[PDB]
C-alpha cells in the first residue's frame, strides 16, 4: 500500500504510483524514432477507428520551436500539456541567448519537469512517453523519456502496443548499416516498421503519418512528408507485407 | 489657522474655538464649532489644515470611545494624548501628511487636577498653564501670563480669557466674529452661550 | 578610456589602456581593464566604472553555468547577454562593452554594445571616450586580413594616436590575444612606441 | 458655474445656472447642473464637470442599496459623510469637487451639507459655491426670511441666479428651479436667463446700470 | 528649515573622576514662540543616562522608542542595561532609518558597574559612534560649547569641581543662543547617587 | 523626457434630428504641418443603429472605439440579445473614460443614433468624463467657427418675427433629413477655408431606424 | 525615461497595381557620429510582408524578435495552418500596434515609427503605419522620420488618390522610390549612401533587393557660385 | 476510494477513474447530434423539459457570429468553459485582428481541462462540448470530452442514444458532403438524424433547438417558429 | 583624513590618522578609522562615518559566519566581493571609500572600493580628503618589495605630509602591519604630534559661584522594601 502519494518510497525500491503510469503509456499507439546520420524520422500511426472522421486533418506530431518534433503516446491530453510546456522554455532560450536552444539542453528542461511531479504531492506524474530529436549544429540526436522524468540517447526507440516488434525490427536495421542509413531512405522503413507492428493490433485500421528534420533535405526545419512522397513510402510497406 | 486658547484655571480648563469658518476667499459658514467631545471628561479642540480637521477629528472620537466601552472605565486625560500624539507622529513620516494642532483639556478624577495639553502638529506632548496654537498664539501667550495667578476660581478665568479675545480683534487682520466657550470641569463638560 | 579589438586571420587581439579618470585625478594608472568572463570569450570595458564592473560578474555568472550544463557558450552567445542587460536597464546604466572572443570554427570575432544595448558585429570596433578621435586613422589603414604580427603594430599605433589626443588615456598598453593556440597578454611602456 | 440653495420653511429651494464654458467661450448653455441622486436627493455640480457628475451618479447606488438593506432611506448627514471619504482618499491624488447634497428628511428636516475637494462637511443654512459666489451671497442674504412664502421663495431664487448671472462671466444661459419638499422635489420649469432678464427690468425697475 | 532648529536643544557632558555629569536646557520652541520654559530632555534608562537633542518631536518619539526596547532587555536578561551595551543599541536604532531618517543628537553618560569606569558617547544625525573619555557634546549651541568646554576641561575633576565648571560652560554658551536656555537643569552622576538642581540664570 | 499625447487634429458634428441623427466629421489627420493622411476615416459605425466618433488625439480615439464594440459583444452575450439603448450607451462610456482619468485622455466623444422614443440623439463628452444632451453639439479644431453658426440656422437663435422689433421669436424649425443634408456640406465648405486642419473628405454617416446610411462627399483640398 | 540614443534616419514606401515596394537606407548614426555603416532595416516577415523599423536601433532589435517569434506561434498545429492560416500584412500590423501602444501607456515608450508593407490572400494592398503614440492610418503613399514631408510630397505627387493606383505601373512606381533616395542623400545630414529595397508582388511575391547604391547626382553646379554672395 | 481516488491516482488498469466517471455527465444528458458539410455547420440540439410547467432547457450557446458551441451534460461545468471560448476570441479579435479558428480552439481548450487532472483538489469538467464555425480554412466540427481529447469529425454525436445517430449517419455520409450552398437540406437530414435518438419525446417545434454557420450566412440561432419549415 | 594601504613583498602596512572632523568643527581628536572585518583582514574608512562604521560593521558579522561555515580562515575577496554588491543596491546613496587590505594563506592584497560600487587595485592606494597629499610622497619614495621596517617608516611619513597640508587631517598615526603567516600588530599611537599646551592658569571655580535654585535628589537605584 505505497500508492497513497508520489513522494512514498517501497522497501523493493518501487514507487507504485509511477510504474503504474507506464501501464497508461502501454495503451498508446505505435511511434517510433529514427536516429539517422542526416537527421531524424519521426513517424505516427493515426487511428481511424469510425470512418465518420476527416483523415489527414489531425495530427499528433508538433514541432516545438522550428527544428524539434516531439511525438508522444499515452495519454492524448497529457502529452499536448507536456508539449505546450516546452514551447514555453525554448522560447525563453532563444529570448535569453538568440540562439534556438540546443537538443542536449532541450532535453535536460523538459526531463527536469517531468521528475519534478514526483517531489511533491500537489500534482500527479504524467503517463507519457515522449520521443524528440532534431538536427542542431553539434548534429542530430534522438531522445526518449519516460513518465518516470528519465531519459537516455537512443539510435532507435519506440512505444505503442506494438513496441516489441518494433524495436526488435529497429535492432535488424542497425545490423544491415553499422554506419546507418539516409534519412531520404528512412521515410521507406518508417513505413514498413509500423506495418508489422500492427499485425498484433490489426483489428482496426489506420493513416499512416510521417516527418523529417533532416539537413540535406528540409534545411534542418521540421517539416512534414507529404504529397507523393508520404504515399509512395505507404506502398513500399504494403509490397513488404505482402 | 484661527482661534485656539486654553488657560488651566485652578480646577478647569477653558478652551475656545473659533466660529468663522473660511474655506475659499468668502465665509461660508459662521456658527461652526470644532470640537468634539471625546469622553465625558475629556474634550479635544483642533485646528489646522482645511477637510484634514473634520475627518481626523471624527477619527480620535471612534477609537478612544472605543477603548472605553472595552472597559467600562475611561482613558486618563495624559493616556489619550498619547494616542493622539502617536498617530500624527506615524503621519509626518507616512505618505500622506495630517497637519492637526490640537488642545487636549480633561479634568482628571483620579489625579484630581484639571490637565492641559498641547499638541502640536510635529508630535510633541507638553504640560502648560496656558496654551495656544499659530496666529493667534503670538499675541496671547505674553498676555495671559501678565494677569495670571497660580490658583484662580472658575469665573476669574472666564473674565481672562474674554480680555483675551477682546483684545486678539483688535489685532489680527483676520476676522473670527467671537469665539464658542467650553468649560471641562469636574462636574461635567458645559458650554457657557455668554460670549 | 580607449577600447579596442581587431580581427585577424588567425584569432582577435584586444587592446585597452590603463588610465581612468574621475575628475581631473588619475585614480590608478595601471588599471586593467581587459576582464575574462569565460576562458576564450573576453571582453573590455568602458564607460561608467561601476556600472561596467557590475554587469559585467552578472554576465560571468550566466556564462558560467551555461558552460556546466550545456557546454561552452559562443561569442554570439556571450554578446547576446551584454545586450539583454543593457537594454532592460537602458534608463540608468551608461555601459558600452566590447565583447570580442574565439569561436573555434569562425576564429575571432568582434561584437559591440552601445549605451542603448544592441547587437552589432563588426571587422573591428572602438568606443570610449579617447577612441573617437581614431576612428579616420584605424579606418583608412585596416587592412581587412592581418598576420599576427602586423596586427600588434597596428593596434599599438592606432592606440598611440588615441593616447596623445586624450587626456584619458595614457599609460601602458594591454593586449590580450585569443587564438586557439592560447591566452597570451603583452604590454608596452610609454617609452617604447612614444619614439615612433 | 455657480450653485446655491437655501433653508425655509417650505423646504430647499435649490437654484442653478444651466451655462458652463472650457477654455474662455461658451461649451454648453444647456448644461444642467442638477443631478438626481435619489428622487430624495439633488447634488450640485460645480468644479470639475466629470468627477462631480460621475461620483454623484455612484453615490445613488449606495443609497439605493442603503435603503434595501435597512428599509429606510438614507439621512442627509449619512449619505455626505459616505461622499466626504471618498474624496477625501483622492486627496493627494487631485480632485476637483464642490457639491452640495440637499436634502429633507423626517429625522432631521431640512439639511445641506457642502462637501468639498478637501473634505470639509460643513452644516449650514446658505451655501453659494462657485465661479461667482459673491454675486449670489448678495442678493440671497439681503432678503433672507425664515417666515417666508414659498411664492417669493421662487422669486427670490431667480433673482440671484439673475444676480450671478449679470456679473460672473461664466453664469447665464438658463435657470432651473427645483423645490425640495418632504415628498421630494418637484420641478419649476427652465427660464431662458436672456428672457428673464427683460421681465425684472421692467417689474422691479433694477438693472438701472445696463441702458434702456 | 533645518529640522534640528525648531525647538534648538543642548546637551554638553563631560567626565570625571568616579563621576560622569550631563547637562541640558528645558526650552521647547516652535521657531520664534517659546512654548514651554521647562521639559527635561535628559530621561534614564536604568544607570544609564540618556541625553536627547535635535528636532522637536524626536525627542519625544524617540525616548519612548528606548522605553520599549530597554524593557526587552531588562525582561530578558535579568539585569540592567551597561553603558557600553546602549551606546551600541542607540547606533542601531538611529541607522534602521537613513531613508526618511531621525534627526536627533543623543549623547551617553553612564559609569559602567561591571568595572566601575566612566564612559561617554556621541552621535550624530545618521548616527555613530564618536568616542571621547573627554568630552562629547551636542544640539545646536555645540559650536560654542566645543570651546568653551576645552578651555575650562582640565584632566581628572573632582566631583563638585566638575560641577562648577559644567554649570558656568553651559551658562555662557545658552546666552549666547537664541534657541536654548531659559534655564537649564545639571546632574551630577556618581557611582550610587545622582544629584538633580535647577539652575538660576537669565530667563532673558 | 517623454509626453505621451500628441495630436491628429479633425472636427466633428453631430446634429440631432426628430427622427434622425446624423454625423459628420472630416476624414483630414494631420501631426502638425504635414498631412498624414487624406482619406481614413475617423467616423465609425459602431453596430445596432449606434454611431461613434471618439475625435481628438487618434492614439487615444481608437482604443476607446475598440472597448466600445466590445461591451456591444459582450451585451448580446451576457443579456440574450437585449438591444442597447443610446441612453444606456452614454453611461457605459463614461466609466469607460473615468477609470484612466488619472492618466488622462484627450478625446471629445459624440455618439449618436436612436432611442426607443425615436427621436433624434446626440450625446456629446469632456474627456475627463461627463455627458449631455444636446440637439447639436460641435467638437475638434475647428467647432467653435462651426456651432454658432448651427445654432444659428437650426435652433433660430436670435431671431424674430418681423415688424414686431423683437417681442416674439420667429417659429421654431421642424427638421426634414434633405435640409439638413445640405446644411452639413455648406457649414463644413466655409470651416475648410478658415481653418486649416479641415478639409478633404467629409463623412456623413446617417442614422435611420431603416439601417446606416453611407453618404461621402468631397471637398475642395485647399 | 526612453530618449532617442543610435537612431535610423527614414523609411519610405508607396503603392502600385499590382502591389508595395518599400525601403530604407542603411545607417545607424550616433548622433554627428556616423557610427555604424551596414545596417539594415527592412525586415521581412512571412514571405510577402517587408516591415521597416525607423527610429532607434535598440529599440528596434527587441521588436526584431518578435516578428520571428508571431511567424513561430502561428505556424503551430496543421500544416494546413501555415499554408493559408499565415499572417497577413493586416494580422502583422495589429501585433506591432499593440504592444507600443501598452509600452506607451506604461511610460517606458518602444521608441520607432514603422511601416507594414505587404498584400493580401484576398489580393489587395496594404501599406499602414503606427508609431510611439499609437496614432494609426492608412494612405497610398507613406514615409516616416525627416522623409515625412521630404521624400512623402515627391510619391504623392505621382499617385494622388487611390483611383491612380491602376494607372501607376511598376516601373513607374520603381523609378519613383530611387530619385526619393537621391533626394534624401542630398537634403538631409544623417543619410547613407547604402539602401535596402523590396518589392512586395502578389503574383511572385517577395522579391528583396539588396545594397543598391545611389546613382546620378549633380554636383557640376558648385563651382560657378562662391562666398555667401559677397566674395567671387 | 482504493485506486478510485481523487484526481492523483493511479490505478494498476493505466486509467484514471475520474475521467470514466465524468464521462457518465454526458451519458446522463441530453442528446445533440452535429453533422457538417464544406460550406454549413449544422448543429440540431434535443432540449429537455423538467416537467410541464417548467420550460426548456438551452443547450446552444453563441460565442461568436461565426462560432459557437453547444453543450451536453451538466450546466454549471459548461458556462465556465464557454465563458473561457468566447473570450479567447474577442481577444485574437483584438490582438491579432483575426477570427479564433475552430481547430486552434481546441487546442487551448485541452490544456485547460489537462490542468484540472494535473492538480490535487481539481476534478474534470463533467461537460462535453460541440463545437462549430467557419474559417478562412472553412467548417470544422469538433468533439470536446471531459478526458480533453479534440478529433475533428465529418458528423458525431455525444449524449444518450449517440450510437443510433452515428449509424444514422454511417450510411447517409457520402450524400450531405455533395450537398453545398443549399442550407436546407443539411438541417433536415439532421432532423432526420435525431429521429432515430427519441425516447418517445417527439419531434416538437420547442423541443428541438437549431443552430447554423455557412460561409455565406453568419451563426445563427433557430428556436421556437423558427424550426417549423424542417418539422 | 589621510589614510594610505602600501602594499611590500611580505605583506600589507595600512596607516590612518584619527582626527575625525564635522566641518569647520573638530567633534573628536580621537576615534580610529581602522576597523575590522576579520581578525588578519583589517579595513579602514573614510568619508562619511556612519555609513562606514555601519557598512563594516554590517559585513564584518557575514564574513565571521562565512568563515565558521567553511571552517576556513577568511579571503580578503570574500569581504570585498560582498561589499562591492551592497553598495550597489542603493546605487551610492551610501557613501565609503574603504581601503580593504589583508593577507590569507594565498597571499597579499589590497584593494580600493569606492562609493558606487567601483573597485581598483594598486600596490599603493589611498582614500580620504587628505588623499592627494599622501599620494604626492608615496609616488616618489616608494619602490617594488619594500621590508617591513621601511614599509611601516613610508606609511607613516606619508599620513604626516598628510596632517601638515590637509586641514581636516591630524591627531595621531596608527599603524596595522599584516604580514602572511605571522599575527597582524596593531601599533597604536606610533607616532603622535599635536601635543596640546599646558593651559596658562587653571580655571578650577569654588563652590557656589554659580548660583543654585533648588536641590532634590534623583534616586536611580532599583525599587526595593521601604
Amino acid at each position: 500500500g505505497y500508492d497513497l502519494s508520489n513522494s512514498v518510497f517501497s522497501p523493493d525500491g518501487r514507487n507504485f504510483q509511477v510504474e503504474y503510469a507506464v501501464k497508461a503509456v502501454e495503451n498508446g499507439t505505435t511511434s517510433i524514432g529514427i536516429k539517422c546520420n542526416d537527421g531524424v524520422v519521426f513517424a505516427v500511426e493515426k487511428l481511424i477507428t469510425s470512418k465518420l472522421l476527416v483523415p489527414q486533418k489531425n495530427v499528433k506530431i508538433q514541432v516545438v520551436d522550428r527544428h524539434i518534433g516531439c511525438v508522444y503516446s499515452g495519454l492524448i491530453p497529457d502529452g499536448r500539456h507536456l508539449v505546450n510546456r516546452g514551447r514555453e522554455e525554448a522560447a525563453s532560450f532563444k529570448k535569453l541567448y538568440k540562439t534556438p536552444i540546443p537538443i542536449p539542453a532541450f532535453a535536460d528542461r523538459l526531463g527536469q519537469y517531468v521528475q519534478a511531479h514526483t517531489l511533491y504531492n500537489s500534482v500527479r506524474p504524467f503517463g507519457v512517453s515522449t520521443i524528440f530529436g532534431g538536427v542542431d549544429k553539434n548534429g542530430a540526436h534522438l531522445y526518449m523519456l519516460e513518465p518516470s522524468g528519465s531519459y537516455w540517447g537512443y539510435k532507435g526507440a519506440a512505444t505503442g502496443k506494438g513496441r516489441q516488434s518494433a524495436k526488435a525490427e529497429l535492432e535488424k536495421l542497425v545490423d544491415h548499416h553499422p554506419e546507418g542509413l539516409s534519412a531520404r531512405e528512412a521515410v521507406k522503413q518508417a513505413a514498413k516498421i509500423i506495418y508489422l507492428a500492427h499485425e498484433d493490433n490489426k483489428e482496426k485500421d489506420f493513416e499512416l503519418e510521417i516527418s523529417w528534420c533532416s539537413l540535406s533535405e528540409t534545411n534542418g526545419l521540421h517539416k512534414f512528408v507529404k504529397g507523393d512522397l508520404l504515399q509512395e513510402a505507404i506502398d513500399f510497406a504494403q509490397k513488404e507485407i505482402n | 489657522m484661527d482661534i485656539i486658547l486654553g488657560i488651566r484655571v485652578q480646577d478647569s480648563v477653558i478652551l475656545a474655538s473659533s466660529k468663522a469658518v473660511t474655506r475659499g476667499i468668502s465665509v461660508l459658514k459662521d456658527s461652526d464649532d470644532k470640537t468634539r467631545q471625546l469622553s465625558p471628561h475629556t474634550l479635544m479642540s483642533f485646528a489646522g489644515e482645511a477637510g484634514d480637521t473634520v475627518q481626523f477629528a471624527e477619527y480620535i472620537q471612534a477609537n478612544i470611545q472605543l477603548y472605553s466601552i472595552r472597559e467600562d472605565y475611561e482613558l486618563s486625560p495624559q493616556a489619550v494624548s498619547s494616542f493622539v500624539r502617536q498617530e500624527l507622529a506615524k503621519s509626518i513620516r507616512s505618505r500622506r501628511p495630517y497637519q492637526v494642532n490640537v488642545l487636549i483639556g480633561g479634568y482628571d478624577k483620579k489625579k484630581n487636577k484639571p490637565e492641559l495639553y498641547q499638541i502640536d502638529y510635529l508630535g510633541t506632548k507638553v504640560e502648560l498653564p496656558y496654551g495656544a496654537h499659530g496666529y493667534s498664539g503670538f499675541y496671547t501667550f505674553s498676555l495671559l501670563d501678565h494677569h495670571y495667578r497660580p490658583d484662580m476660581t472658575t469665573e476669574e478665568g472666564l473674565d481672562l480669557l474674554k480680555l483675551c479675545v477682546q483684545e486678539l480683534e483688535k489685532r489680527m487682520p483676520m476676522d473670527f466674529k467671537g469665539v464658542i466657550v467650553k468649560i471641562v470641569d469636574k462636574d461635567g463638560i458645559r458650554q457657557v452661550d455668554d460670549f | 578610456t580607449s577600447i579596442m579589438a581587431v580581427t585577424f586571420k588567425d584569432g582577435v587581439i584586444l587592446g585597452a589602456d590603463s588610465r581612468t579618470t574621475t575628475g581631473a585625478y588619475i585614480a590608478n594608472r595601471v588599471t586593467d581593464k581587459l576582464t575574462r568572463v569565460h576562458d576564450k570569450i573576453w571582453c573590455c570595458r568602458s564607460g561608467s566604472a561601476a556600472d561596467t564592473q557590475a554587469i559585467a560578474d552578472i554576465v560571468q555568472y550566466h556564462l558560467e553555468l551555461y558552460t556546466s550544463q550545456y557546454g561552452t557558450p559562443s561569442t554570439e552567445t556571450a554578446a547576446s547577454v551584454f545586450k539583454e542587460l543593457c537594454y532592460e536597464n537602458k534608463d540608468n546604466l551608461t555601459a558600452g562593452i566590447i565583447v570580442a572572443g574565439y569561436d573555434d570554427k569562425n576564429k575571432g570575432e568582434v561584437y559591440t554594445i552601445p549605451l542603448g544595448g544592441s547587437v552589432h558585429k563588426l571587422p573591428y570596433a572602438i568606443a570610449g571616450s579617447g577612441s573617437t578621435f581614431i576612428y579616420g586613422y584605424c579606418d583608412k589603414n585596416f587592412r581587412e586580413n592581418m598576420s599576427k604580427e602586423e596586427t600588434v603594430d597596428f593596434i599599438k599605433h592606432s592606440l598611440s594616436q588615441a593616447i596623445k589626443w586624450d587626456g584619458s588615456s595614457g599609460g601602458v598598453i594591454r593586449m590580450v590575444v585569443l587564438t586557439a593556440a592560447g591566452v597570451e597578454r603583452l604590454i608596452f611602456y610609454p617609452d617604447e612606441y612614444e619614439q615612433l | 458655474t455657480t450653485t446655491l440653495a437655501f433653508r425655509f420653511q417650505g423646504g430647499i429651494i435649490v437654484a442653478v445656472d444651466s451655462r458652463a464654458t472650457a477654455g474662455n467661450w461658451v461649451a454648453s448653455q444647456t448644461v444642467k447642473k442638477v443631478i438626481e441622486i435619489n428622487p430624495f436627493l439633488l447634488g450640485t455640480m460645480a468644479g470639475g464637470a466629470a468627477d462631480c457628475q460621475f461620483w454623484e451618479t455612484w453615490l445613488g447606488s449606495q443609497c439605493r442599496l442603503h435603503e434595501l438593506r435597512e428599509k429606510e432611506r438614507i439621512s442627509v448627514a449619512a449619505a455626505s459623510k459616505i461622499l466626504s471619504n471618498l474624496v477625501y482618499q483622492y486627496k493627494g491624488a487631485g480632485l476637483s469637487m464642490g457639491t452640495m447634497i440637499c436634502g429633507y428628511t423626517r429625522k432631521e428636516g431640512p439639511t445641506i451639507y457642502y462637501v468639498d475637494s478637501d473634505g470639509t462637511r460643513l452644516k449650514g443654512d446658505i451655501f453659494c459655491v462657485g465661479s461667482g459666489q459673491t454675486f449670489a451671497y448678495g442678493v440671497l442674504d439681503s432678503n433672507y426670511k425664515w417666515d417666508l412664502s414659498v411664492e417669493d421663495a421662487l422669486y427670490l431664487g431667480k433673482r440671484s441666479i439673475l444676480a450671478a448671472a449679470h456679473r460672473d462671466a461664466y453664469s447665464g444661459g438658463s435657470v432651473n428651479l427645483y423645490h425640495v419638499t418632504e415628498d421630494g422635489w418637484i420641478y419649476h420649469g427652465n427660464h431662458d436667463v436672456g428672457e428673464l432678464f427683460w421681465k425684472v427690468k421692467e417689474e422691479e425697475g433694477s438693472f438701472n446700470n445696463v441702458i434702456g | 528649515s533645518d529640522p534640528s532648529s525648531i525647538n534648538g536643544g543642548i546637551v554638553v557632558a563631560m567626565t570625571g573622576k568616579d563621576c560622569v555629569a550631563i547637562a541640558c536646557d528645558l526650552r521647547l520652541g516652535s521657531q520664534s514662540l517659546g512654548v514651554s520654559n521647562k521639559f527635561e530632555k535628559i530621561f534614564h534608562y536604568g544607570h544609564v543616562f540618556l541625553g536627547i537633542t535635535g528636532l522637536a518631536t524626536d525627542v519625544t518619539t524617540l525616548n519612548e522608542m528606548f522605553r520599549y526596547k530597554t524593557n526587552l532587555y531588562k525582561l530578558k536578561e535579568e539585569r540592567a542595561i551597561e553603558p557600553e551595551t546602549f551606546t551600541q543599541l542607540v547606533s542601531s536604532s538611529l541607522y534602521e532609518r537613513r531613508f526618511g531618517p531621525y534627526f536627533v543628537g543623543p549623547v551617553v553618560a553612564g559609569i559602567n558597574s561591571k568595572s566601575g569606569k566612566p564612559f561617554i558617547a556621541g552621535f550624530d544625525l545618521i548616527g555613530c559612534i564618536d568616542e571621547a573619555k573627554d568630552f562629547i557634546v551636542s544640539g545646536t549651541a555645540s559650536d560654542q560649547l566645543f570651546g568653551m568646554c576645552e578651555s575650562l576641561y582640565e584632566p581628572n575633576l573632582e566631583p563638585e569641581d566638575l560641577f562648577e565648571t559644567i554649570s558656568q560652560a553651559l551658562l555662557n554658551a545658552a546666552d549666547r543662543d537664541a534657541l536654548s536656555g531659559w534655564g537649564a537643569v545639571v546632574y551630577i552622576i556618581k557611582k550610587d547617587e545622582v544629584v538633580k538642581r535647577y539652575l538660576k540664570m537669565r530667563q532673558d | 523626457q517623454f509626453n505621451p499625447y500628441g495630436d491628429n487634429g479633425g472636427t466633428i458634428l453631430g446634429i440631432a434630428g426628430e427622427d434622425f441623427a446624423v454625423l459628420a466629421g472630416d476624414t483630414r489627420n494631420i501631426t502638425d504641418y504635414s498631412i498624414n493622411s487624406r482619406y481614413e476615416p475617423k467616423v465609425f459605425d459602431c453596430g445596432d443603429n449606434i454611431v461613434m466618433s471618439a475625435n481628438g488625439f487618434a492614439a487615444d480615439g481608437d482604443a476607446l472605439v475598440k472597448r466600445f464594440k466590445n461591451s456591444v459583444k459582450w451585451y448580446h452575450f451576457d443579456h440574450n440579445d437585449k438591444k442597447l439603448s443610446i441612453n444606456s450607451a452614454a453611461r457605459n462610456i463614461q466609466h469607460l473614460l473615468y477609470g484612466k482619468r488619472f492618466f488622462p485622455y484627450y478625446v471629445h466623444t459624440i455618439i449618436a443614433g436612436l432611442d426607443e422614443d425615436g427621436k433624434g440623439a446626440v450625446y456629446s463628452f469632456d474627456p475627463v468624463g461627463s455627458y449631455e444632451r444636446e440637439q447639436c453639439r460641435a467638437g475638434g479644431a475647428a467647432a467653435s467657427l462651426i456651432m454658432p453658426f448651427l445654432d444659428n440656422q437650426v435652433n433660430f437663435k436670435n431671431q424674430y418675427e418681423p415688424g414686431t422689433n423683437g417681442k416674439v421669436k420667429k417659429p421654431l424649425k421642424y427638421l426634414s433629413v434633405e435640409e439638413v443634408i445640405k446644411l452639413v456640406r455648406d457649414s463644413f465648405t466655409s470651416a475648410t477655408e478658415r481653418h486649416i486642419q479641415v478639409g478633404d473628405g467629409l463623412e456623413i454617416l446617417i442614422v435611420t431606424k431603416d439601417g446606416v446610411r453611407k453618404e461621402f462627399y468631397e471637398l475642395k483640398r485647399d | 525615461t526612453q530618449q532617442p540614443i543610435v537612431t535610423g534616419t527614414s523609411v519610405i514606401s508607396m503603392k502600385y497595381d499590382n502591389g508595395v515596394i518599400i525601403a530604407a537606407d542603411n545607417l545607424g548614426s550616433y548622433g554627428s557620429l556616423l557610427r555604424f555603416n551596414g545596417v539594415e532595416r527592412l525586415i521581412p516577415v512571412g514571405d510577402n510582408t517587408v516591415v521597416g523599423i525607423s527610429g532607434d536601433i535598440s529599440d528596434m532589435q527587441h521588436i526584431e524578435r518578435l516578428l520571428k517569434d508571431l511567424v513561430t506561434e502561428n505556424a503551430y498545429d496543421n500544416p494546413l495552418a501555415d499554408a493559408e492560416e499565415a499572417l497577413e500584412p493586416s494580422y502583422i500590423f495589429e501585433y506591432l500596434a499593440t504592444v507600443m501602444y501598452q509600452r506607451r501607456s506604461k511610460m517606458n515608450p518602444l521608441w520607432n515609427a514603422i511601416i507594414v508593407a505587404g498584400v493580401q490572400s484576398n489580393g489587395d494592398q496594404f501599406l499602414r503605419y503606427v508609431n510611439l503614440l499609437g496614432v494609426t492610418y492608412s494612405s497610398p503613399t507613406l514615409a516616416t522620420g525627416f522623409g515625412a514631408h521630404m521624400a512623402n510630397p515627391l510619391l504623392r505627387k505621382v499617385v494622388d488618390r487611390e483611383s491612380d493606383i491602376p494607372k501607376t505601373t511598376v516601373q513607374v512606381a520603381e523609378e519613383a522610390i530611387v530619385n526619393a533616395m537621391r533626394v534624401l542623400y542630398y537634403r538631409d545630414a544623417r543619410s547613407s549612401r547604402n539602401f535596402s529595397l523590396a518589392i512586395i508582388d502578389k503574383n511572385t511575391g517577395l522579391t528583396f533587393k539588396k545594397n543598391l547604391q545611389v546613382e546620378n547626382m549633380k554636383w557640376d553646379f558648385a563651382k560657378d557660385i562662391k562666398g555667401y554672395g559677397t566674395q567671387k | 476510494n482504493n485506486y478510485d481516488g481523487d484526481t492523483v491516482t493511479f490505478s494498476p488498469t493505466g486509467r484514471l477513474f475520474q475521467v470514466e466517471y465524468a464521462l457518465e455527465a454526458i451519458k446522463q444528458g441530453s442528446v445533440t447530434v452535429g453533422l457538417r458539410s464544406n460550406t454549413h455547420a449544422v448543429l440540431v440540439a434535443l432540449k429537455r423539459n423538467a416537467d410541464e410547467l417548467s420550460s426548456y432547457q438551452k443547450k446552444i450557446i453563441k460565442c461568436d457570429e461565426h462560432m459557437g458551441l453547444s453543450l451536453a451534460g451538466l450546466a454549471p461545468d459548461a458556462r465556465v468553459l464557454s465563458n473561457y471560448l468566447r473570450q479567447q476570441c474577442n481577444y485574437s479579435s483584438l490582438v491579432f485582428n483575426r477570427k479564433l479558428a475552430v481547430e486552434r480552439a481546441g487546442h487551448l481548450l485541452c490544456d485547460k481541462a489537462q490542468k484540472n487532472t494535473q492538480s490535487y483538489g481539481g476534478r474534470p469538467y463533467g461537460v462535453g462540448l460541440l463545437i462549430i464555425g467557419y474559417d478562412k480554412s472553412g467548417a470544422h466540427l469538433l468533439e470536446f470530452q471531459p478526458s480533453g481529447n479534440v478529433t475533428e469529425l465529418y458528423g458525431t454525436a455525444i449524449g444518450a442514444r449517440s450510437q443510433g445517430a452515428k449509424t444514422y449517419l454511417e450510411r447517409t455520409l457520402d450524400t450531405f458532403i455533395k450537398i453545398d450552398g443549399n442550407p436546407d437540406e443539411l438541417i433536415k437530414a439532421g432532423v432526420e438524424a435525431i429521429s432515430q435518438s427519441l425516447r418517445d419525446e417527439s419531434l416538437t417545434v420547442d423541443n428541438l433547438s437549431i443552430a447554423i454557420v455557412g460561409k455565406d450566412t453568419p451563426f445563427t440561432i433557430y428556436d421556437g417558429e423558427a424550426v417549423a419549415k424542417y418539422i | 583624513t589621510t589614510i594610505v594601504g602600501v602594499k611590500f613583498n611580505n605583506g600589507v602596512v595600512i596607516a590612518a590618522d584619527t582626527r575625525s572632523t564635522q566641518g569647520p568643527i573638530v567633534a573628536d581628536k580621537n576615534c580610529a578609522k581602522l576597523h575590522r572585518i576579520s581578525p588578519k583582514i583589517w579595513c579602514a574608512g573614510a568619508g562619511t562615518a556612519a555609513d562606514t562604521e555601519a557598512v563594516t560593521q554590517l559585513i564584518g558579522s557575514n564574513i565571521e559566519l562565512h568563515s565558521l561555515y567553511t571552517s576556513r580562515e577568511p579571503r580578503v575577496v570574500s569581504a570585498l566581493q560582498m561589499l562591492k554588491q551592497h553598495l550597489f543596491k542603493y546605487q551610492g546613496h551610501i557613501g565609503a571609500y574603504l581601503i580593504v587590505a589583508g593577507v590569507d594563506p594565498t597571499g597579499s592584497h589590497l584593494f580600493s572600493i569606492h562609493a558606487h560600487g567601483s573597485t581598483d587595485v594598486g600596490y599603493y592606494l589611498s582614500l580620504g580628503s587628505g588623499s592627494l597629499a599622501a599620494m604626492a610622497v608615496l609616488e616618489s619614495h616608494w619602490k617594488q618589495d619594500l621590508t617591513k621596517e621601511e614599509a611601516i617608516k613610508l606609511a607613516s611619513d606619508a599620513i604626516q605630509a598628510g596632517i601638515w597640508n590637509d586641514l581636516g587631517s591630524g591627531s595621531n598615526v596608527d599603524v596595522c602591519v599584516m604580514e602572511i603567516g605571522k599575527d597582524a600588530e596593531y601599533l597604536r599611537n606610533y607616532l603622535t604630534p599635536n601635543v596640546r599646551e599646558e593651559k596658562q592658569k587653571s580655571y578650577k571655580f569654588p563652590r557656589g559661584t554659580t548660583a543654585v535654585l533648588k536641590e532634590s535628589i534623583v534616586n536611580i537605584c532599583d525599587i526595593q522594601e521601604e
